[PDB]
Order: C-alpha cells, then sequence, then structure tokens
C-alpha cells in the first residue's frame, strides 16, 4: 500500500497474564496506550500528552469487544492453540559507549508468539530491579510481537550484562551477553 | 508442554498518501487473520473460512458498513491532521561519532526521521569499497540508530538528514 | 455533548385530533441513531422507531409519522388521529458513539375523550356489608369538567379516568368519593359541578 | 477538539 | 417484579435478556423522568461507559444469559425503577424488559396490606343510563405497590376498566402515609343484572418476604392477594 505515514490501532486479548493491551502506533512507534487496570491513557512521550488527550473508555470498550470475540472464536476454532514461535534477541547500547558516561542498554526481543514471556536484566549475575524499563508488546505485520527492554547503566570494563528471556517456544532460557 | 492459551487481536490501520486516507480493519485469531474491512472495497471480506459467517452478517447490516465507511474522514483524516505537528514534523538532531573499534565505524544516534544517508570520505574522496552499513535500528524510543563500517588503510563521516539544514561532519 | 431535549411537559388533546411531539438531539458523533419509546401507564418502554443517521428520506406510512431534520437537529413524532389508548409518556433516545441510550426528558400525552352526549350524575353505590364506607360516583361528565380534591380529611376523592366499554362505544369520565362519617352524603360531596347534575335520592 | 478518535471493533456473529 | 428493602440491607436485581442478544443494558428511571444509563454488558464482560452511581453499585453477567445488578448498603435515594434492555448485537435496537421497582424504606413496620371491598352499582344509574358501574376500594396499604385487576366469571377483563394512575394518601402530609386506590368496572345493565355473572376485584400486594424480619404482633405484610367479590342482582 502506497503510504507516506501509517497510523494503526493495535489491540490483543489472550488467556494468560497480558490479558489485554490497547495501543496506537505511528510508523511502528507507539504513541499512547490505555492502562486497563488504571483506566487511564498513558502517553509514551510527555510532549504527546500536552497536545492531545485520548478518551480511555475507547480502549476499554474495544478490549471488551475483543474479549467477546475471543470466546466466540475459541469455540468456533475448536480450541486450536497456535504453535509457539521462538524469539530472536539482540542487545545494543543506545549511545556509543563511553566509560563513566551514563548510557542506556536496549534488549530487543523480536518475532515471538504468543506475547507471554519472562524477561529480567542481569548485571554481573545479579538481578537489576532499578533503572529498568519495558515497552509494550508491539505488533508486527506477520501478527507476531516484539518487545523492548531498557536498562540505564554506567559502562565499566569489569561489568557484564545479560538479558534473560524466557519463552514457551524456547527450549531453554536464552541469555544475551553484552559487555564493553 | 506449552500451557493452554488462546489469543485474539486486531488492527485498525490508516494509510495516508497524497491527502487520501485508506482504512483497514483486520480481525485476527492466533495470528490467523480471518476478516478484513477495506475502505477501497467498501464492505467486509472473509480472509479464510473461519470468518465467512461474520463478514456476511456485517455486510447485511447497513449501519455497520456506514460506520466503517465514515472512518477514513472521522478518524484516519482527523487523527492524521491533529497529530501532524507531533508526528509528521517530529524532528530530532542526530549525534554522530566515529570510532576505530582495521575498520572504521560511524555511529549515528538520536534521529527520529528514519530516512538518513551516510557517506565516508577519505582525504576528501568518497570511498565505496568495504563500506557496509547496518540496517536502521529502531530503539523503540521514537529514536533511531545506524552504523556504517569502512575497510580503511591507515596512513571524515558526513551525514545528511531532514532535521539538519546543513550536513554534519565528524573528523 | 450528547444530550436529548424534549421541552414539551404535557400535551392535552381530544380524540381524533393531531399531535406532534418534538425532540432536539444534540450529539457530536458522526454516525448516530435516534429512537422513540412509549411508556404506557404502569408499562414497559415500548419500541416505536429507529431512524439511522444516513437514512434521511421521511415518510408518513400510517398514523405514526417522523420528520428527521438534520438541519434543525430535530426528530418530531406526529400522530395523525388521536385515540385514548395513545395516551402515554413518549421518550426520545439517541445512540451512536455511545452504544447505550441517551434518553431525553418526558412528554406526557393525554388524549381526552369526546362525550358527545354528556349525562352528568352523582350516584350512590350500595355500602358493602364488610365495609363502613359510603361511596359516591360522579360519572358521565364531559371532559371540560375538572374534579376537586377533598376539603375534609375524613372524606377522600379521586381524580377522573375514562372507561372504554368496548362492546358499546360509550366512554365515560368518572370520579369516586368515600368517607366513614354519618355527615357524608353523596349529595354535595363534590365542589365544582355542572348545573344539569342528576343528583338523585 | 484536541482528542484523537477511535472506532469500535465489531462482534463476530455468534 | 417489585422489591421492598429496609435501609442498609443488600439487594440484587435480576434481568433475563432475550435469547441470542449479545448486548445487555441496565437503566434506572426515577420519578417518571428520563431513564439513566447504568452499565453496558457485551457478553461476559462490561464495556460500560460507567453510569454506575457509587462503589455500592456493581453488576455481573457470567454467561451473557442473565445479568445481576447488586446494590450494597441500600439508601432511600437508591429507590427507583431499574429497567433492562437487550440488543441482538452492538448497535441494534434495544427492547426493554418490565424491570423491577426498588424501594428502600427506613423501617419495614410501615408496610401494610390493602383492604379490598366491592360496592354494587346504584339502581338509579341502571334505570337512567342502562349501565352499571362497579367501584372497588383498595385502602390502607403501604407501599404503593398494587395490581388491581377485575375478573368477570373467573376471567380477567380489561374492558370498561378504569384503574387509577396513582393512589392517594390517607394522611397527605406524611411521607409514609398509607396509599389508597380505586378502580371501576362498567358493564351492561343486563350484564350486572344476570345473577349467574360473577365479578371479583383482585389486588396483588408486593410487600415483605420470608427472608425479611418481622418483630411485631400483627400479621406479616407478605406479598398477598386481597380480593373482594360480588354476584349479580336481578330486578
Ligand atoms: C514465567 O515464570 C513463571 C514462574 O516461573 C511460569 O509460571 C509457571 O508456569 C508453569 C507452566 O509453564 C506452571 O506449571 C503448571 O501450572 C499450573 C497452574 O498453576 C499447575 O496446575 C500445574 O500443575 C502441574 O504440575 C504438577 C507437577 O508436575 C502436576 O502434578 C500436575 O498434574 C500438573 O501437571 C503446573 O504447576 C507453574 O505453576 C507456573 N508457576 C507460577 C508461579 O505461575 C511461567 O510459565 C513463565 N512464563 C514463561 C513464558 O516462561
Ligand atoms: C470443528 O469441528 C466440527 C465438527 O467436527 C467441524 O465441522 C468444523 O469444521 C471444525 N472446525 C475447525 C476450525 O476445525
Ligand atoms: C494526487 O492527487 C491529485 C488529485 O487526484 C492528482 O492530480 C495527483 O497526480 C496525485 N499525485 C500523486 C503523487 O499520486
Amino acid at each position: 500500500i502506497k503510504a507516506d505515514h501509517v497510523s494503526t490501532y493495535a489491540a490483543f486479548v489472550q488467556t494468560h497474564r497480558p490479558t489485554g493491551e490497547f495501543m496506537f502506533e505511528f510508523d511502528e512507534d507507539e504513541m499512547f496506550y490505555v492502562d486497563l487496570d488504571k483506566k487511564e491513557t498513558v502517553w509514551h512521550l510527555e510532549e504527546f500528552g500536552q497536545a492531545f488527550s485520548f478518551e480511555a473508555q475507547g480502549g476499554l470498550a474495544n478490549i471488551a469487544i475483543l474479549n467477546n470475540n475471543l470466546n466466540t472464536l475459541i469455540q468456533r476454532s475448536n480450541h486450536t492453540q497456535a504453535t509457539n514461535d521462538p524469539p530472536e534477541v539482540t542487545v545494543f547500547p543506545k549511545e556509543p559507549v563511553e566509560l563513566g558516561q551514563p548510557n542506556t542498554l536496549i534488549c530487543h526481543i523480536d518475532k515471538f508468539f504468543p506475547p507471554v514471556l519472562n524477561v529480567t536484566w542481569l548485571c554481573n549475575g545479579e538481578l537489576v530491579t532499578e533503572g529498568v524499563a519495558e515497552s509494550l508488546f508491539l505488533p508486527r505485520t506477520d501478527y507476531s510481537f516484539h518487545k523492548f527492554h531498557y536498562l540505564t547503566f554506567v559502562p565499566s570494563a569489569e561489568d557484564f550484562y545479560d538479558c534473560r528471556v524466557e519463552h514457551w517456544g524456547l527450549d531453554q532460557p536464552l541469555l544475551k551477553h553484552w559487555e564493553a | 508442554a506449552t500451557p493452554e492459551n488462546y489469543l485474539f487481536q486486531g488492527r485498525q490501520e490508516c494509510y495516508a498518501f497524497n491527502g487520501t486516507q485508506r482504512f483497514l480493519e483486520r480481525y485476527i485469531y492466533n495470528r490467523e487473520e480471518f476478516a478484513r474491512f477495506d475502505s477501497d472495497v467498501g464492505e467486509f471480506r472473509a480472509v479464510t473460512e473461519l470468518g465467512r459467517p461474520a463478514a456476511e452478517y456485517w455486510n447485511s447490516q447497513k449501519d455497520i458498513l456506514e460506520e466503517k465507511r465514515a472512518v477514513p474522514d472521522r478518524m484516519c483524516r482527523h487523527n492524521y491532521e491533529l497529530g501532524g505537528p507531533m508526528t509528521l514534523q517530529r524532528r530530532v538532531q542526530p549525534r554522530v561519532n566515529v570510532s576505530p573499534s582495521n575498520l572504521l565505524v560511524c555511529h549515528v544516534t538520536d534521529f527520529y526521521p528514519g530516512s538518513i544517508q551516510v557517506r565516508w570520505f577519505l582525504n576528501g574522496q568518497e570511498e565505496t569499497a568495504g563500506v557496509v552499513s547496518t540496517n536502521l535500528i529502531r530503539n523503540g524510543d521514537w529514536t533511531f540508530q545506524i552504523l556504517v563500517m569502512l575497510e580503511m588503510t591507515p596512513q571524515t563521516c558526513q551525514v545528511e538528514h531532514t532535521s539538519l539544514d546543513s550536513p554534519v561532519t565528524v573528523e | 455533548a450528547q444530550k436529548v431535549t424534549q421541552a414539551q411537559t404535557e400535551i392535552s388533546v381530544v380524540e381524533k385530533e393531531d399531535v406532534t411531539l418534538d425532540c432536539v438531539y444534540e450529539t457530536r458523533d458522526t454516525t448516530y441513531y435516534l429512537f422513540w419509546y412509549k411508556q404506557p401507564p404502569s408499562g414497559e418502554l415500548v419500541f416505536l422507531i429507529r431512524r439511522n443517521s444516513f437514512d434521511e428520506q421521511n415518510e408518513i406510512s400510517g398514523r405514526y409519522s417522523w420528520n428527521f431534520q438534520k438541519s434543525t437537529s430535530s426528530f418530531n413524532f406526529t400522530i395523525t388521529a388521536s385515540q385514548v389508548v395513545d395516551s402515554a409518556v413518549y421518550f426520545c433516545a439517541l445512540s451512536g458513539s455511545a452504544r447505550q441510550l441517551t434518553f431525553g426528558s418526558g412528554t406526557q400525552l393525554t388524549v381526552l375523550p369526546d362525550i358527545q352526549n354528556p349525562d352528568p350524575a352523582v350516584y350512590q353505590l350500595r355500602d358493602s356489608k364488610s365495609s363502613d364506607k359510603s361511596v359516591c360516583l360522579f360519572t358521565d361528565f364531559d371532559s371540560q369538567t375538572n374534579v376537586s380534591q377533598s376539603k375534609d380529611s375524613d372524606v377522600y376523592i379521586t381524580d377522573k379516568c375514562v372507561l372504554d366499554m368496548r362492546s358499546m362505544d360509550f366512554k365515560s369520565n368518572s370520579a369516586v368519593a368515600w368517607s366513614n362519617k354519618s355527615d357524608f352524603a353523596c349529595a354535595n360531596a363534590f365542589n365544582n359541578s355542572i348545573i344539569p347534575e342528576d343528583t338523585f335520592f | 477538539a484536541t482528542g484523537l478518535a477511535w472506532e469500535w471493533w465489531r462482534t463476530v456473529y455468534e | 417484579s417489585n422489591k421492598v428493602t429496609e435501609k442498609g440491607k443488600y439487594v440484587e436485581l435480576r434481568c433475563d435478556p432475550i435469547s441470542g442478544h449479545t448486548a445487555l443494558y441496565w437503566y434506572r428511571q426515577s420519578l417518571g423522568q428520563g431513564p439513566e444509563f447504568l452499565i453496558y454488558f457485551q457478553g461476559t464482560g462490561a464495556a460500560d461507559d460507567s453510569g454506575l452511581p457509587n462503589d455500592r453499585f456493581f453488576a455481573v453477567r457470567p454467561e451473557g444469559s442473565v445479568s445481576t445488578l447488586k446494590i450494597q448498603r441500600t439508601e432511600r435515594g437508591d429507590s427507583a425503577v431499574y429497567l433492562c434492555a437487550s440488543s441482538h448485537r452492538e448497535g441494534e435496537t434495544q427492547y426493554f424488559g418490565p424491570g423491577t421497582r426498588l424501594l428502600v424504606l427506613e423501617d419495614l413496620n410501615k408496610v401494610f396490606p390493602p383492604e379490598v371491598a366491592v360496592f354494587e352499582p346504584s339502581e338509579a344509574e341502571i334505570s337512567h343510563t342502562q349501565k352499571a358501574t362497579l367501584v372497588c376500594l383498595a385502602t390502607g396499604f403501604f407501599p404503593d405497590h398494587v395490581e388491581l385487576s377485575w375478573w368477570v366469571n373467573g376471567k380477567e377483563v380489561h374492558s370498561g376498566v378504569c384503574t387509577d394512575p396513582q393512589p392517594l394518601k390517607e394522611q397527605p402530609a406524611l411521607n409514609d402515609s398509607r396509599y389508597a386506590l380505586s378502580s371501576r368496572l362498567r358493564v351492561s345493565a343486563t350484564f350486572w343484572q344476570n345473577p349467574r355473572n360473577h365479578f371479583r376485584c383482585q389486588v396483588q400486594f408486593y410487600g415483605l418476604s420470608e427472608n425479611d424480619e418481622w418483630t411485631q404482633d400483627r400479621a406479616k405484610p407478605v406479598t398477598q392477594i386481597v380480593s373482594a367479590e360480588a354476584w349479580g342482582r336481578a330486578d
């Protein structure tokens, strides 16, 4: 399709822990989403919320429609569960690495389905609970999902980082090692 | 033994081009798209046997069709114009750095307009041998990344961008 | 925002006349749906019409009419020939972006009867053996007559109502008065009365 | 106004 | 139905939609004003635009076949007529059910069943107009929840029946006064004077139930049917 820009509303309902997400992406970049537990709009960047204001009830309404469609589709599809797709993980820094200069490490998980996964950051073998940020399960054209994980860190030659991704399609938990 | 899990998703796509909005509404069950509305067609369509009864009922209701036919202007066009200054005109100045890591790397970071072109220059002479560039890396932060390699022989990296009125060089 | 306004509080007409109940819908939606509901006395909300936003060609098509004027943002319900059964409260509803209904206020229609031959009288019904009340009936009076409430706390008087005995096309307005005092006589229980009143004994 | 619009998905025929 | 509840008790309201309807709506109507939206169900979930009044109001619809509106800590202001409409899909025409009228009372002691007495028509009316009017008086009942029906020879008749719209108070100043209703049945003079014709004024009262408490000595104002009858008298 000839398109200078693409604006897409993406939403999924499922059985496991991510029961529902309702987002809106512009050129494969999420602009806002509704937090269904909080019933409020969440803007990806603060500059978005100052200019626009999205009605949260629209997202809750769409998720309620998709939930009815899921139950209807489960019986019509005779309880068919899709085959699990192993994810592809790549870890890269946001900025060129400079020792002592704060940087953000990005763990990109791509081409996985279903969008149910356990992801943790490991710095020198220990779990990092602070400075971690996770993106939503962003959609893909092949109807798979991809997710971003972020970790703010200060580079050091001694420190080594690992991105632990657990998925049903993975035979074993996958760890992507990154160091300076 | 993957646990029991059933998924249902959907896409409401607005395609903008030459001042024209084309609306697509997909109905997907476990990666299997079974129904679709196309503003060019003007009605629903069954992608597989799974969604035939659904598309036939939607096409039988005139108001369901009329609501979807008004989407290109009510939603696709309106959201395209309202978000224009924050989406179309979103400009970020790229930061360029060159490092030796013999190959030379020109790492360009923090630029939102994805379209960007990078050229190596040796003593004022652009080289095209041994030059391999990574594909555009989306950081998921509305910021992009790209690295260009260069097979050099030891004895400047210029970048052109929409946000940049004058190309930036790093020596 | 999405609001429906029916400013007509009460409409009073005699039978076989014409009436037109009005709404003014006020919504921001691009696609909306308007409804009319009928709530008879002690009755459910009965469905009457659903005109979508895109269907603009108006029709009469029976005694019930609707004129959807997108210009005035109006939707007027017109009854050609009024019957006493059409007496009910009619509601204007609006749907669209909100799938639920945005009901308007109330328009109460009261189709009065036309007693061609009025024969007003105040009869006395037999006192029940199991009751101590002497009851009086003011019946067959014309629609123009207006009943009066009780000025004594011990006497009780009811408002008027119309009896439609199907077999013979006779419709009669009626009012009931009772009391437990010996002072109470069916004569002079009422206050505002017509002059040719067949007060009997 | 200053708010982006949304369109209801439809329910699959039961 | 009709529900009576003491202030504070928990109540739940039931609504059975039509069969294939995937869309359920709860509405509340107060004082004959415009019905107010409450909650919108689409199958097993609630796509409501949240017209629900408080945290005390909650609703469920487990299988889409029937919804239950739950009101904890009933307050007098919660008393209204709760309507229920069902739509086949999301957007179709909504068809309202009869609804259940909720009433929250300060105390259930003010509840009384009606007294029903039937009065035989006047001989003067029969000789003057050749018609006979039967007067029925449902007196001394609270709340104003009654269903006055006429039964000619064991069959309910809605012809020639003038049931009052709203009752009247025996103490018009008191807010908890006992209501009183009157309805009329006019039949042919030959119909009333047929001694084998039987007329009955039936009043169905909707009051307390077996679950509700009763401490006083008089009879429990349970949901009763008080009626009075009369046989035809010949000339
Ligand atoms: C992310 O991590 C969590 C926790 O590590 C993980 O959750 C676990 O998933 C497994 C399956 O993937 C669960 O195992 C089953 O869970 C159900 C429901 O709790 C139980 O009923 C099951 O009982 C089985 O096992 C018994 C022992 O063999 C049998 O006797 C019995 O008959 C059943 O077969 C079984 O425990 C596990 O319970 C959860 N645990 C928690 C805390 O949720 C999740 O799967 C991970 N996600 C990914 C994508 O890796
Ligand atoms: C489900 O099973 C029924 C009965 O065997 C069959 O007719 C139908 O095609 C099946 N549907 C799918 C999606 O497998
Ligand atoms: C854009 O649309 C106009 C009007 O139809 C047409 O004349 C023009 O050629 C179009 N341009 C492109 C690039 O499609």
